[PDB]
Order: C-alpha cells, then sequence, then structure tokens
RNA sequence: ACGGAAGGGCACCACCAGGAGUGGAGCCUGCGGCUUAAUUUGACUCAACACGGGGAAACUCACCAGGUCCAGACACAAUAAGGAUUGACAGAUUGAGAGCUCUUUCUUGAUUUUGUGGGUGGUGGUGCAUGGCCGUUCUUAGUUGGUGGAGUGAUUUGUCUGCUUAAUUGCGAUAACGAACGAGACCUUAACCUACUAAAUAGUGGUGCUAGCAUUUGCUGGUUAUCCACUUCUUAGAGGGACUAUCGGUUUCAAGCCGAUGGAAGUUUGAGGCAAUAACAGGUCUGUGAUGCCCUUAGACGUUCUGGGCCGCACGCGCGCUACACUGACGGAGCCAGCGAGUCUAACCUUGGCCGAGAGGUCUUGGUAAUCUUGUGAAACUCCGUCGUGCUGGGGAUAGAGCAUUGUAAUUAUUGCUCUUCAACGAGGAAUUCCUAGUAAGCGCAAGUCAUCAGCUUGCGUUGAUUACGUCCCUGCCCUUUGUACACAC
C-alpha cells in the first residue's frame, strides 16, 4: 500500500524503541497517539508485518495490539542499520 | 491540620476492617476525631432485558452495584499523618484524603 | 475530579477488559485470573496461573513488554504498573483452567469422552465435592446434541451457587 | 479524498458505539461505559454489578 | 442479490496515472554556455530551484505550492 | 401421549363473585395488506404485533436514485529512476472547488501498479449445520443413581395405599435400604428497635446575635463558625427479634388444621432473586474480531458522499392516551412525597437576579454530590368562587397565521408558546382482558432511549374501593387407576 518510507520507518524506529504497539481501530482519524502519522497507515503497516509474520497480534476490545518477534527485531536492526544487540525494546 | 479522609468502596467487610484498624490506630496514638460518617449507600441500578434478540417473552433483569461511602475529619501532625496514610492500604477499597 | 460512580465502573470495566486480554493471550499458559491491588502511585496485577516462567519470559521479557503494551494502551505512565505471577495450588479447582486444557486437548484432536472422564477424574482426585462438564454442538454427526459427565453432588439454586461453585 | 468521511457525527447513534463490538444499538450510556446490553449482561458479575432482586 | 445491471452508463474512467512522458527538468540547453532555467519557478521560499512552475494557458501552477502560484508575467 | 373415562388435589395467564376495562369515537404506535423506485427487514396461538431495547431528519441504515475510495495483505513473474506510481490548481464536468473524469503542464518517486493465485470485508444467505444467550414446555413439583427384590426383556420397585402440606412437604405404610438434585433451605428489599457505634454532606433542643406581636414569663421567626449537649426522627454497621409463642378447640389424636389473646409483624410475614432432569428440529447467524458451508470481493453485497426511504392509505387486526361533565370544567387560594441522574479536559444538572405574555433569552452562581440543582413547594387533591344539563366554558382531533428553541439541515409542520377554526363521542354489539390487598383503579414523578422529541417501557412514590376465602362448570395443570388399532404421539 502507498505509504511514505518516512512514516513506515518512523513506525519501525518506534517499534525497535518500544517493543510493543497498540492501536484503536478507528480509520478516518489519521492521528495515532505517540506517532504523528496516520492511524490507518500504522494499522496497515502492521497488517503487512503480520502477513509476512514478524509480529503477533490481537484485537481484545478493538485496540489492535501488536508485539514483536526475533526475526522482527533483527530485521529492524538491519533495516535501521544497527549492531547486533544494539538496543532492542525488550531490555532486562 | 484539619484533614478529611474518605473511603468510597463496595467491599463492605474490607472497608470495615479498614475503618477499624484506622480508628484504633488513631485512638492508640490518641488523636482527635469524629466518628465514621457513614453516608447513605448508593445502589446503581441497570434494568434491561435478558434476551439478546427481540423475541421470546418480555423479561427484565435488574443488576445492582452497591456503594458504601465513609469519611472522618481529623487533626494530627505530619509524621503521624503520613504514617497513617502509608499504612492501611487494603485492596479493593478506594481511599482519598484532603486538607482544609 | 470525576464522580466516584464512573470512577468505580471504569475500574470495573478496566478489570474486565484486561481480563479479556489475558484470558486471550495467556490462555495456553494455564491462566485462571488476575488481581489489581490499588496503591498510591502504583497498581499491581498478580496473575493466578500455572505456567509461571512461561508467562514471565526470559528475565521477564514477556511481562516487561506486556507492561509496556498495557501502559501505552491505558495511557498510564511507566512505573505505574507492576505484574506478578502465582503458581496456584490445587490446579484442579479452577474451572477456567480445566476448560482451557480441555479445549487444547480437543484442538489437538483427543477423544472427548476420554478427555472429560480424565478431567473430572483429575478434579475429584484433586479433592472437590462435585464436578460437571458438558458439550454441545456437532459431535461425530451432522446435527446438534450434547453429552454430560459428572460425579458427586452439586447444586443450582442460591447464594451457595453464587459463592461455592466455580463456573 | 478529504471528504472520505465528510458527514458530521457530533451526536446521535453514529457517534456512539460499543467499546467491545463497535455496535450502535442496545447501547448502555448510563454511568459512562457505553456497552451493548448483551455484552454487559455477559460481563456484569466480573465487573461487580450483580443480581439481588 | 442478483438484479443489478449497473444501469448507470459505462463510466469506468480511472484517471491518468502520471503518464510516462520523456525527460523533464529542461532548465535550458546552453551548449558552450551556462545552462540557465526554463519554467520560471515559484517564489515560494519552500521552492528549492527545481520546482518547475507549470503554466498551462496564461496561468501558472506551482507544484511545491502544489496548487498556488498564479501570476501573469 | 390421549380420552366428550373415573378418583383425589389445583390456578384469577380459569370460572363464580364482583371492580376497572378493551372492542364503540378520535388520536399516538406496531403488524398485515395495498401502493411505491424503495416504502430493507425479523417474529405469526398460548410462547409475534410500544417486541428487536426499533421514540429512524442526516448518522444508525441494512432499502431506492445515484457520486466516490480502496484499506485486493502475502507469495510468483512483470513495468520501471530516460522514470513504477501519487497529487494537483483554474475551465469544462458534475448537486457537488468529488481531478471523480477530461484540457493542461507541473508535484512526488520503489512505498506502488500490471497479471497469477491468495487473504480479507460483508446488518448477504443458511437460527434446519452451530455455539452462547433467551423464551417456553413449567411455577407446577417433579427427576435420578448404587445395592438388594420381581420380570427372558423393554422395564419396574425404591418414587406409596391413606392422612396432611403451597410442595414427593411430613406423619407414617411398606421388597425395600440408603443417598443426591429440584422445592424448602439460602440471598436481597420492605417493615420493629427511643438499646450499642456514631455524625454540621442528616437532624433535635438550648445557648448567645437578631425580627414581629405580645409584652407578663411567652409565641412565631432569621442567624455556621455564636457556640453547648443529644441522636427520637435521619442515616448506615454490628446485632436482636416471630419460631406460628401462648391459650382454647379439632385431628391416627400424629403430621398438622381452625379460632382467640398478646405481638411491629401469625395467608411458607409480604415481594422478588436464585431457581432441577429431559426437551423444542422455538427465537437470534442484524449484539458479539464467536461463527461452519455457500455467495460476493473493485463499474464489490465492503466502506464512504449526496438526496429520498423506512411514517407513504382504499381497508383489517393489537397495545395505549384522550374524553363522552356535576362524584364536573374553568379561575383563584392552601398546596404534601419518594425512587433517582447530573460538567474535565466536557461543556450535564443548573439556583439567583434582569428582559420577554409565553416559549425562551440574558449575565451570574453552586455541584463530581446525603452536600447544589431539590424540601424537586409533582399531580391528584382540598377551600372558595364563574358555569349550568345546553354535542354547552364537556372534549379537542382537524386546519390557518404568527412567535422561540434543538440540530449542518426542519420542507411530509421535530418540539414548545400565543391567537383563531372546535369534528366524531351521549357509557359502547357479538366477544374479550387483568385482578383478592395498600392489591386493583385513579394520580402524577424520576431514570432508559436522548442534540431536541413521550401518548413507550422500567422503577418511584401520592389518594385508595367494592366483591370471594370457594369450585372444577368452562379453559388448562399435577398424581393415581383404566382403555387404546396412538409414538413425526387427537
Ligand atoms: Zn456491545
Ligand atoms: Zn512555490
Amino acid at each position: 500500500m502507498l505509504m511514505p518510507k518516512e512514516d513506515r520507518n518512523k513506525i519501525h524506529q518506534y517499534l525497535f524503541q518500544e517493543g510493543v504497539v497498540v492501536a484503536k481501530k478507528d480509520f478516518n482519524q489519521a492521528k495515532h497517539e505517540e506517532i504523528d502519522t496516520k492511524n490507518l497507515y500504522v494499522i496497515k503497516a502492521l497488517q503487512s508485518l503480520t502477513s509476512k509474520g514478524y509480529v503477533k497480534t490481537q484485537f481484545s476490545w478493538q485496540y489492535y495490539y501488536y508485539t514483536l518477534t526475533e526475526e522482527g527485531v533483527e530485521y529492524l536492526r538491519e533495516y535501521l542499520n544497527l549492531p547486533e544487540h544494539i538496543v532492542p525494546g525488550t531490555y532486562i | 491540620i484539619k484533614i478529611r479522609i474518605t473511603l468510597t468502596s463496595t467491599k463492605v467487610k474490607q472497608l470495615e476492617n479498614v475503618s477499624s484498624n484506622i480508628v484504633k490506630n488513631a485512638e492508640q496514638h490518641n488523636l482527635v476525631k469524629k466518628g465514621p460518617v457513614r453516608l447513605p449507600t448508593k445502589v446503581l441500578k441497570i434494568s434491561t432485558r435478558k434476551t439478546p434478540n427481540g423475541e421470546g417473552s418480555k423479561t427484565w433483569e435488574t443488576y445492582e452495584m452497591r456503594i458504601h461511602k465513609r469519611y472522618i475529619d481529623l487533626e494530627a501532625p505530619v509524621q503521624i499523618v503520613k504514617r497513617i496514610t502509608q499504612i492501611t492500604i487494603e485492596p479493593g477499597v478506594d481511599v482519598e484524603v484532603v486538607v482544609a | 475530579l470525576i464522580s466516584k460512580k464512573r470512577k468505580l465502573v471504569a475500574d470495573g470495566v478496566f478489570y474486565a477488559e484486561l481480563n479479556e486480554f489475558f484470558t486471550r493471550e495467556l490462555a495456553e499458559e494455564g491462566y485462571s485470573g488476575v488481581e489489581v491491588r490499588v496503591t498510591p502511585t502504583k497498581t499491581e496485577v498478580i496473575i493466578r496461573a500455572t505456567r509461571t516462567q512461561d508467562v514471565l519470559g526470559e528475565n521477564g521479557r514477556r511481562i516487561n513488554e506486556l507492561t509496556l503494551l498495557v501502559q501505552k494502551r491505558f495511557k498510564y505512565a511507566p512505573g505505574t504498573i507492576v505484574l506478578y505471577a502465582e503458581r496456584v495450588q490445587d490446579r484442579g479447582l479452577s474451572a477456567v483452567a480445566q476448560a482451557e486444557s480441555m479445549k487444547f486437548k480437543l484442538l489437538n484432536g483427543l477423544a472427548i469422552r476420554r478427555a472429560a472422564y480424565g478431567v473430572v477424574r483429575y478434579v475429584m482426585e484433586s479433592g472437590a465435592k462435585g464436578c460437571e462438564v458438558v458439550v454441545s454442538g456437532k459431535l461425530r454427526a451432522a446435527r446438534a446434541k450434547a453429552m454430560k459427565f459428572a460425579d458427586g453432588f452439586l447444586i443450582h439454586s442460591g447464594q451457595p451457587v453464587n459463592d461455592f461453585i466455580d463456573t | 479524498e478529504n471528504v472520505w468521511f465528510s458527514h458530521p457525527r457530533r451526536y446521535g447513534k453514529g457517534s456512539r458505539q460499543c467499546r467491545v463490538c463497535s455496535s450502535h444499538t442496545g447501547l448502555i450510556r448510563k454511568y459512562g461505559l457505553n456497552i451493548c446490553r448483551q455484552c454487559f449482561r455477559e460481563k456484569a458479575n466480573d465487573i461487580g454489578f450483580n443480581k439481588f432482586r | 442479490r442478483k438484479k443489478k445491471v449497473y444501469t448507470t452508463p459505462k463510466k469506468i474512467k480511472h484517471k491518468h496515472k502520471a503518464v510516462k512522458l520523456a525527460v523533464l527538468s529542461y532548465y535550458k540547453v546552453d551548449a558552450e554556455g551556462k545552462v540557465t532555467k526554463l519554467r520560471r519557478e515559484c517564489s515560494n521560499p519552500t521552492c528549492g530551484a527545481g520546482v518547475f512552475l507549470a503554466n498551462h494557458k496564461d496561468r501558472l501552477y506551482c507544484g511545491k505550492c502544489h496548487s498556488v502560484y498564479k501570476v501573469n508575467a
């Protein structure tokens, strides 16, 4: 889907920082909390990430929760050009 | 010092053993007080149908949330105040104190 | 600032929603239930369950990310939340847990009469007073019916069922 | 387009929806929880709402 | 759900899709001279000396100011 | 199982007895049919029809005229930075500055797009493929196992002649014994507590400050910082209390029944909640990101935008509101409740005082609550007068004009206020509903829906009756015996 790599990689660095994401299931909002990109862009990026299978997901009262994996964190590590065990969002 | 402590819970016996250890702490430290001002209990009523769809007979259910509220006005210096605040935190019960 | 009415009900639905989350995601981990204890500047969540280190994750990696997730969801601040876990004793005395284990057995593809005999055996040797299970749907067939398995005595009416029975 | 969601929803039943299933009927606004009566009937006791009479 | 002829007239007309034209960015063609500029760009401070002002017919279009630079030089 | 077969017991969803009524008129609202572009639709005895929490302007919304958008992931191959693709102003276009689309040249550039599968979405179908929930059979008391006993066996006994009970509740009788579920028990609420805990977010009295009349001592009052004391009212907590106590009859003289006294309470104290086994080919896929299978998936049945629509009326049915007038209508006065809800990152409840006939507007105030809205000064009622038995000051559909408010929008008038027009209707036919005590009925009141809209519902209280204490005659229920060519079972 058409999304700037700007917003896609904003979401990616958000992910590698945090380690988790939540989204209310509200299109037409286009204002994700904590991320000035679009709600729908967030959710559809996450849809793609799920279809490839680097992230697990749940609805649980319609707030689209997502959580990262190991293939996901290494993928983002090399995507954003980080060293091995640089700074995952699941530290001790 | 003129504080007012209050509790805003539903778990009755929890609230009441809370109030009991509260008041005995206050009186063993020998601090002035009023009694437990026991407000009228408030029953939140929700009255609706049992049936999810529209058919079948008409039949109404009435769910209740029983709330009990208590409060006392107190005077005590700051050290006994803060020890009283940091003690007597029983779960399920909601609490808040104010001053002046 | 807000009324204590809506305060309390928001706490109630808060409990309910996170319980839904946790009985969803920790379902394969021997979940049974959770308990917030309110605190000044803090709130805490035991999870009564069985597979403790499993719900933890490595060095509590899982519970850490769960805290981050739930905190970002409820707009709490970091450090406002702490989770714990509890290897509950008498695992048989938890209807939710036994039902979940039955569910995973079914999806694995176990014989259901066999499964239910085994589960109620396990309960009543865990030392209950009466157990009951039931199935309803399509069962080696094309039409709805049920089965039932039980032993000992039970009850259906009163504050006895509001208190003693776990459902 | 910017008019993809042109219409206002400042009030009414399109504004409200359930927090569980995003449904627009059977809604329970009282005390500010906004759930369908069906789901609420399912969730009442774990909430704390309960039957006495 | 079987009777829908779509009696509306045939109107499946997805617009042009930035048709693959030839080279663009004709500043100028100055052989043995400094390449100067064509399509005098918009005076918007956003503009970075490479936003060609369109000018369809005696009306200028800025693409940086993505619909707004209307003059008559 | 059934019975126009018997025996016994039962219920105002059943009768007698009576009360109010419905059906008679008008009107609100639902179903049907009819119409229409659509007038989406589900449900059709009890056990569908003010039910879908369904009081639809838009939304909801599922329907009709139509205009868009893609949110068609993922994998394969392809286009391709001499550019994959996105977007565009102004004109045309179109209700529509929807580039939707076109004129046009610009903006952007790996995100796409192209095609192959492949996943999703669906208030699309299937509730007869499902779960879950609910309703109902079924508010009645009934249901089952183990061991023994009878029987080839289906099965039976236990689970009962009798008596009693609201009750398979008990006495007991007994090839049965011992158990369990249901009922009862239990939970909530209503009532009693001058006895304990107590308290300006509830009151009482007294003190002082202070107003009036009387003045004589007093009566009626105002006064949170005037305080003093108390908790009967007020709350809540722990607790007590009635268990049929006693008495008198009646009864194998046992369960138990009747009466009387006392007692706050003596129909399981009242009313509810909880509420078994088995079952329906009940309702619902339109509450559910629960849903199997099918269908659809890009000029989509997805989503969104506009305008209509769900109300359309020749006609039939069901709920309810208004009346058909003196036990009254109208105008004045007195004029007393309770349940309960309320604004935070929003604009709820709103008091005061100013304007306006009024709706309403205004600037202010208090409130996250026993605190302020509110003592909700509700209505009915009662006291006075106007009226006069007159389709009349009954009644107020029907219409017209004007004035405000809610909302982006009021047009098939939202709603409200004012004036004017003032029609059927003179107690309702064949039939039919509910009902035994603060119950009916009358009365209005809050909450739910909700931006605004009650004739709806759920609850609250206010005024408050007559008629029975029985029967199975009708309609149906429970047990037993019997008969049967019945078993998707009269
Ligand atoms: Zn819901
Ligand atoms: Zn410019």
